[PDB]
């Protein structure tokens, strides 16, 4: 959307980069779940 | 002196629905304005 400065400024792009910061680990992190059977892989040479 | 008077049922029906059309106050901003100055313009038409 980019800051239009209504009423507010400040608070706008202050949390603007931190929110964008929070999306870079999230979408990896949400694979998390398919990472177990990733951890499958790694646990096969682990007991070989 | 006669009367039928099948005249002011006709402006009594036109007159009932222009009452319940809304033209009063609303206010948009122009081009680049900030959304929160219609409320100045509005608000103080409906104080006094």
């Amino acid at each position: 959307k980019k800051p239009e400065t209504p009423e507010e400024q400040q608070w706008l792009v202050e949390a603007q980069q931190a929110k964008q910061g929070q999306q870079d680990p999230a979408m990896v992190q949400a694979q998390g779940v398919l990472l177990q059977g990733q951890a499958e892989l790694a646990k096969a040479q682990n007991q070989t | 002196r006669g009367q039928f008077d099948v005249v002011r049922p006709v402006v009594r029906k036109l007159v009932s629905e222009m009452r319940q059309n809304p033209i009063d106050v609303l206010y948009r901003p122009k081009d680049g304005a900030r959304p929160d100055a219609a409320d100045v313009l509005m608000g103080m038409y409906r104080t006094d």
